[PDB]
Order: structure tokens, then C-alpha cells, then sequence
């Protein structure tokens, strides 16, 4: 539904505040920002000799956090493209990202070992606290206020610490249904209201409203706001994306390289959009305020738009045939 | 053959209906769905004077019904009045419906009116000065499932001179009160009574037998008298064409009649 020549080795990609930047991160280990309006790159950064596979941006869309396969994470300037800071760790980094309503701020998600929430001002950390201390594999979030962060394992455990004081506020343990627990792959949050949502490995994503979570408390049952899954394919999901309001939500085939689109209050499936069959899905994003949504798929990323009823079809359009109504003095003088 | 009709009485012809024109006999009230449309009653005057009734059983403010006379040539998806050769009430403020033409030469119409319509033309002498022969065409169809008869109707006329039959009238009554002359002016042709409806108007034709404020003419006959005096008429019209047709020669009294 249209692509972009002009970029190669795509590999992560991120859209800015106002989704009109996107920041992809390729192979080479280059940063290539590229512009929506003009359709065009509006920067390159050389960010690493290693891949990026984590990129997030600032707030006020000038900072960008990077993450090397090199445990390199850096700092940049999106005007200069300096590395404002860097830092490197064990356990190869798996994902970072900015506090939501503090840049200094950033969590990362490491491969082997807790995240840790560092700031940009001063280089300290505060490693998170991990449940059942022998997870291995915690993936974690901030909500959409950067106000708590929810911390899945791979045993389905679910915490929900307070940002400031990493206290658990609130968990509780996914089911497979019968008794088992699932890896939590990831965990989203919806950019407008509350709702988020969690891709397991069951291939089954589950939608919740977060004060739901809160008001269970630590180790209640909270329901989820809906379940959702190819029930005819029984497909994985690489990676999800809720919508720029939050009623839509989006996963990533990387099976069969589909795209799944349901809705939030009902959950039913609003459509798919199917890619090149020979085409392995890696990345997904959805343009935070436009029905656009990208995906990265063997280095290549494709764009996918939803126009409106004009743009050929504006006398007054009409679908059906209307029976016109006659007056009394319809005939009258 | 025979033009026998089926009917008990003289009443609203099925034949001569628009498609979107419903009628239920239990007051063999007339009703409509969109824009305006045209019925007619079985008979159809030619001489003298005589004299109907509409009774109106609802009239909703977008609902208004038009009462009238109306030659053949009338379209019956008109509203009774929009060609020259019909002439008729609009039932929301009396006024006289004929070329389109709304004139206020008349009374107001109220809701639930039952209205008395009197007319009178002149003999076929002063209407036609001239032969008022009927040779009649038939012809036999088999529809669907039934049989039928065709017939040749007049064609529109251009006429655009004005010849009033003499003597001619039209008079309107609202429940016998006399609501005025509509029309003076009349043109030549047979007319017979109809209804024009509107979006959802019922109304409904009646005789003289069962009437409410009947005028104490002796001259004047109801829609059923005419009724029968017309389809007498045309089991004549059969008998001399067969005879035309089948036996050599004809032969009718001392005109005059």
C-alpha cells in the first residue's frame, strides 16, 4: 500500500509525538529519519557500526534513545545527530524507552537481566525489582502517563511498580486458560485513555484497562478487557500496536507476514492486510493520529493508509435510489 | 361477449386506477401513498343535470385530497385538474383546481366535510348539435387468467377554443349548504366524478338513495340512476354492433329521443 526506495535494512522504526518523523534504525547500524509531508529522509545518524533494534523518541521529539545489538544504548539530538549519551551493559539490551512525562528518564529492558531505569542528567540506575528472581526474561513499560511500570515475565507474573518508588503496587499472573503460565512477549499501552494490552506466547493478546489492575490489587484476578487471536490460523504475534485514539488494534503476522486489525470495545476484527508472501514481518507502528500504519519486513517498510468516501466522489453524492417526496402543492401554481 | 361489470352498484372503476391508487370497499374509500394520482367512477353523464356526494374520512395537514369532475383524456396520475379538461376542489381551503389553476371563487373546506356536488350539462342536441353516434370498438383479450374487453379511447385534444356547452354548470355544497358555482364554463366531452389524492388522503364517492342533504329536485338523478341508464346504454351499444355485424341492416325510431 506503498513503500520507500529511498531506505534500506529496516530494521525498527518509531514515529514521533505528532507522527510526522519516522526513525528507523537499519542493519548498518544507521539512524534514517524520515519525513512523512515530504516523503522524504530528514536525517541520517550514524548510531552504531551494530544493528538498532530499540528507538524510541522524545516528548518534545528532540532527543532519541538507541539501542545497538552491541549493548550500546545512545542519546541523540535529532537536530544534530550527536550522541548525547551512551552507555553499555551485560545482558544484551531487548528494549528502551523514554519516560513519557520525564526525558531525563528511560527504562530498559535487558535480555538476561531486570530492567533498569536510568537518568539522562545523572548516569545512575535503579534496577527494578523482579518477582519470581529467576524470570531471565521480564519485559517492561511505562503506562501512557509514565506514572507506573508494568513488568511481565516469562512466567506469565504481571507487576505493576510505581515509577518513583519501584513499589509493587499492584500484580497479578496471566493463565493459559487451564493453569499454566504463559512468556509475556510484550507489553503495550494505549497513547489516549488507559486501556493496554499484552502479547503472551500463547498467541492470544489480552486487552485490560489498567485501573482495573489497580483496583484488583497485588495478586487478584483481573479479567481482560478482551482476548483476541487468529482462532483460524493460530498465528504468533512479532509485534502489535493499539491505535493512534486507541479503538483499533493491529498485529503482526510474521507466519504468514498479515496484519490483523480488531477493535477494542467489541473486539471484532475490523480487517487484514496481506503482505508480500515471501516477505519475513519484523517491525509494526501505527501513525499516532492518522489510520497509517507501517511495517518492516525484510529490511523494506510499507506504508498502509485509510482514505474516506472523497477524494473523487465530492451535486450531492448519494448510495441508494430516493423516492422523492411530493407536497400538496407539488402541482399548484 | 358483454361489457358486464363488476360491480353491486355503481362505484369507483378498477379499470380506469392508477397502480399506485389503493381502494377498500368497505367504505370503497381511496387511498395513496406518493405525490398525487386519479380515480374514477364507473358511470359517466353525457345530458341533463345530477348530482354526488364525496364523504372525507381523513385529512391529515399532508394530506389533501382534490374532488371533482373530469373528462376522458385525463390522466389519472394527475391531480384532477392539471389538464383543461378536469375541474375540481382542493380540500384544504375551497378553491376550484382546473389548468392547474387555483381560483379562490369559492367557500372554505373543512376537515370532516361531506360534500354534496351538483352538475349539469345540456342535452347531446346543444352538446353536439350533430350525430351522437357510439359506434363502439371491441375487442377480446385473455390476460393472465381472466378475459377482457378493449376499446378505443379519445385522443388528447388540441383545443384551445372556447365553446362552453350552454347552460352548462357546476354547483358545490358543503353538506347540502350551497358552497357556490365552481365552474360555468364547460367543454364538450362526457365527464364523469373523480378523486385525486394526495400523500395518504381518504376520501370516498357516493349516490343519492343513501344521502344526508340531498337537493329536492325531480330533475336532478343520483350517481346510480346514471349508473345504470349508462350500462343499459352500452349492453345496447353491444346489441347493435353483433347486429351490425351479423345481420344485414338497421333501423332507430324518430331521433329526437
Amino acid at each position: 500500500d506503498g513503500t520507500l526506495d529511498c531506505i534500506s535494512m529496516a530494521l525498527t522504526c518509531t514515529f514521533n509525538r505528532w507522527g510526522t518523523l519516522l526513525a528507523v534504525g537499519c542493519n548498518d547500524g544507521r539512524i534514517v529519519i524520515w519525513d512523512f509531508l515530504t516523503r522524504g529522509i530528514a536525517k541520517i545518524i550514524s548510531a552504531h557500526i551494530h544493528p538498532v533494534c530499540s528507538l524510541c523518541w522524545s516528548r518534545d521529539g528532540h532527543k532519541l534513545v538507541s539501542a545497538s545489538t552491541d549493548n550500546i544504548v545512545s542519546q541523540w539530538d535529532v537536530l544534530s545527530g550527536d550522541c548525547d549519551q551512551r552507555f553499555r551493559f551485560p545482558s544484551p539490551i531487548l528494549k528502551v524507552q523514554y519516560h513519557p512525562r520525564d526525558q531525563n528518564k528511560v527504562l530498559v529492558c535487558p535480555m538476561k537481566s531486570a530492567p533498569v531505569m536510568l537518568t539522562l542528567s545523572d548516569s545512575k540506575h535503579v534496577v527494578l525489582p523482579v518477582d519470581d528472581d529467576s524470570d531471565l526474561n521480564v519485559v517492561a513499560s511505562f503506562d501512557r502517563r509514565g506514572e507506573y511500570i508494568y513488568t511481565g515475565n516469562a512466567k506469565g507474573k504481571i507487576l505493576v511498580l510505581k515509577t518513583d518508588s519501584q513499589d509493587l503496587v499492584a500484580s497479578f499472573r496471566v493463565t493459559t486458560g487451564t493453569s499454566n503460565t504463559t512468556a509475556i512477549k510484550s507489553i503495550e499501552f494505549a497513547r489516549k485513555g488507559s486501556c493496554f494490552l499484552i502479547n503472551t506466547a500463547d498467541r492470544i493478546i489480552r486487552v485490560y484497562d489498567g485501573r482495573e489492575i489497580l483496583t484488583c490489587g497485588r495478586d487478584g484476578e483481573p479479567e481482560p478487557m478482551q482476548k483476541l487471536q487468529d482462532l483460524v490460523n493460530r498465528t504468533p504475534w512479532k509485534k502489535c500496536c493499539f491505535s493512534g485514539d486507541g479503538e483499533y488494534i493491529v498485529a503482526g503476522s510474521a507466519r504468514q507476514h498479515a496484519l490483523y486489525i480488531w477493535e477494542k470495545s467489541i473486539g471484532n476484527l475490523v480487517k487484514i492486510l496481506h503482505g508480500t508472501r515471501g516477505e519475513l514481518l519484523l517491525d509494526v507502528a501505527w501513525h499516532p493520529v492518522r489510520p497509517i500504519i507501517a511495517s518492516i519486513s525484510s529490511g523494506v517498510v510499507s506504508i498502509w493508509a485509510q482514505n474516506q468516501v472523497e477524494n473523487w466522489s465530492a451535486f450531492k453524492e448519494l448510495d441508494e435510489n430516493v423516492e422523492y417526496e411530493e407536497r400538496e402543492s407539488e402541482f399548484d401554481i | 361477449l358483454y361489457r358486464a361489470c363488476l360491480y353491486e352498484r355503481v362505484l369507483l372503476a378498477l379499470h380506469d386506477r392508477a397502480p399506485q391508487l389503493k381502494i377498500s370497499d368497505d367504505r370503497l374509500t381511496v387511498v395513496g401513498e406518493k405525490g398525487y394520482s386519479m380515480v374514477r367512477a364507473s358511470h359517466g353523464v353525457r345530458k341533463g343535470a345530477w348530482y354526488f356526494e364525496i364523504t372525507v374520512d381523513e385529512m391529515p395537514p399532508d394530506t389533501a385530497a382534490r374532488l371533482g369532475w373530469s373528462q376522458p383524456l385525463g390522466n389519472l396520475q394527475a391531480p384532477l385538474g392539471y389538464d383543461k379538461f378536469s375541474y375540481s376542489w382542493r380540500s384544504k381551503k375551497g378553491t376550484k383546481f382546473h389548468q392547474s389553476i387555483g381560483k379562490h371563487y369559492s367557500s372554505g373546506y373543512g376537515q370532516g366535510d361531506v360534500l354534496g356536488f351538483y352538475i349539469n350539462l345540456p342535452e347531446d342536441t346543444e352538446t353536439a348539435k350533430s350525430l351522437p353516434d357510439t359506434y363502439k370498438d371491441k375487442a377480446l383479450i385473455k390476460f393472465k387468467s381472466y378475459l377482457y374487453f378493449e376499446e378505443k379511447d379519445f385522443v388528447d385534444k388540441a383545443e384551445k377554443s372556447l365553446k362552453q356547452t350552454p347552460h352548462s354548470e357546476i354547483i358545490f355544497y358543503k353538506n347540502g349548504v350551497n358552497q357556490g358555482v365552481a365552474y360555468k364554463d364547460i367543454f364538450e366531452g362526457v365527464y364523469f366524478p373523480a378523486i385525486s389524492l394526495y400523500k395518504s388522503c381518504t376520501v370516498s364517492i357516493n349516490f343519492g338513495p343513501c344521502f344526508k342533504y340531498p337537493p329536492k329536485d325531480l330533475t336532478y338523478r343520483p350517481m346510480s340512476d346514471m349508473g345504470w341508464g349508462a350500462v343499459v346504454e352500452h349492453t345496447l351499444a353491444d346489441v347493435l354492433y353483433h347486429v351490425e355485424t351479423e345481420v344485414d341492416g338497421r333501423r332507430s325510431p324518430p331521433w329526437e329521443p
